[PDB]
This record gives C-alpha cells, sequence and structure tokens, in this order.
C-alpha cells in the first residue's frame, strides 16, 4: 500500500538527516581560509571556470 | 389489477437513466474514501492543475 | 467509456502511475549527463537562432 | 580538500522526499478538453 511507502520513506529521511550530524567538520578547527578555498574550488569544479580554480 | 394498462414507457426510462448516472458518480468517487484512500488530479481545459482528495472539490 | 459524460479524457490504476513515473524518468535523463567534474554542458537553441550554453 | 555546506544535503533531501511523496499519491488522472 502506498501509505506504507509513504510512512517509510518520512522515518528514513528523518533519521538520515539526524545521522548526518555526525559527519560533520567544524570549519574553526580548521584553518578558516584554507577550508573557504577549498570550498569554494569545490563548487567551481565542473564549470568553464575550472582549471582556474584558485584565481 | 385486471385493468389499468400502461400505455407509456418513457417514465420508466428516463428513472432508470437518472439511476445509472447517479450510481456511476458515485463509483467514480468511490476510491477517494478512508484512511487508505488516494488522491486525483484535474487538470483544467485552460491549463491549471490540482491534486485533491476533497469531495466537493473533486 | 459510456458513464460520467466529462468531455474529458480519464485514466485510472496502474497505467497512470506507470505514465507518471516515465515523465520523471525523462527529465532526469536529460540532466544526468552533467553531473560532477567530468561531466560536460549543453546547447539551446531557440526558433529564431539564440544560443545559451550552460549545464 | 572537497567540502560542501551541509545545508545543500539537508534541503536537497527534504525536498526530494516532499516530492516523492506528493508525486506518489495519484491514482486518476482527468484532462478536460479545451474550450
Amino acid at each position: 500500500h502506498p501509505t506504507s511507502v509513504i510512512s517509510g520513506y518520512r522515518l528514513a529521511c528523518k533519521e538520515a538527516v539526524r545521522y548526518i550530524n555526525e559527519n560533520l567538520i567544524v570549519n574553526t578547527d580548521e584553518l578558516g581560509r584554507d577550508c573557504l578555498i577549498n570550498a569554494a574550488k569545490t563548487s567551481m569544479s565542473s564549470k568553464i571556470i575550472g582549471i582556474n580554480g584558485d584565481f | 389489477g385486471k385493468g389499468a394498462y400502461q400505455d407509456r414507457d418513457k417514465p420508466a426510462q428516463i428513472r432508470f437513466s437518472n439511476i445509472s448516472a447517479a450510481k456511476a458518480v458515485a463509483d467514480a468517487i468511490r476510491t477517494s474514501l478512508g484512511p487508505k484512500g488516494m488522491d486525483k488530479m484535474i487538470q483544467d481545459g485552460k491549463g491549471d492543475v490540482t491534486i485533491t482528495n476533497d469531495g466537493a472539490t473533486i | 467509456e459510456g458513464p460520467l459524460s466529462v468531455f474529458g479524457d480519464r485514466s485510472t490504476g496502474e497505467t497512470i502511475r506507470s505514465q507518471n513515473v516515465m515523465a520523471a524518468a525523462s527529465i532526469a535523463n536529460i540532466v544526468k549527463s552533467s553531473l560532477g567534474p567530468v561531466g560536460l554542458d549543453k546547447m539551446l537553441v531557440d526558433d529564431i537562432g539564440d544560443v545559451t550554453i550552460t549545464n | 580538500g572537497v567540502f560542501e555546506p551541509t545545508i545543500v544535503k539537508v534541503k536537497s533531501l527534504k525536498f526530494a522526499t516532499e516530492a516523492a511523496i506528493t508525486i506518489l499519491r495519484i491514482d486518476d488522472l482527468i484532462k478536460l478538453h479545451p474550450e
């Protein structure tokens, strides 16, 4: 029955969101500039400005 | 009893047609009743889409 | 049909469900090739001749 | 050095689940003729 599938999906989504908060990394623990640069360069990959990520 | 012949059959035909139409509508909306009933999606001729379980809206 | 004079078209049961799924699948199949640092771009041309390059 | 905000994952999961749930409930389609 679709209602069982819906309830299972809701439970799985709630538990996954709860569990993701164990895979976190605090960026102040890392060096802030390095974390920011790496995040921006990761976002920029797959675009026309890919290889130029550092600049 | 012995007489009172009914020479017209149109009223019976009209009554039966009314019964059939009402039963058809009831059977159409039957599937949306209860905690384990699903929704219906209506697309208007203009192009508007509604997804609903309410009987009056349907 | 016969009953429910509706001057429209009605679909019921697994049929519509399958149809719905296929529609969703099609949308995914349009963008599945533009994911990750290895995926490539798309070119879109309208009826008058404007070109848009994007992923 | 491959990082991403957690909000991206959280919001993507929530929105995707909502869309899947709202589409999984339809068992009847009625399409009216143009006027």
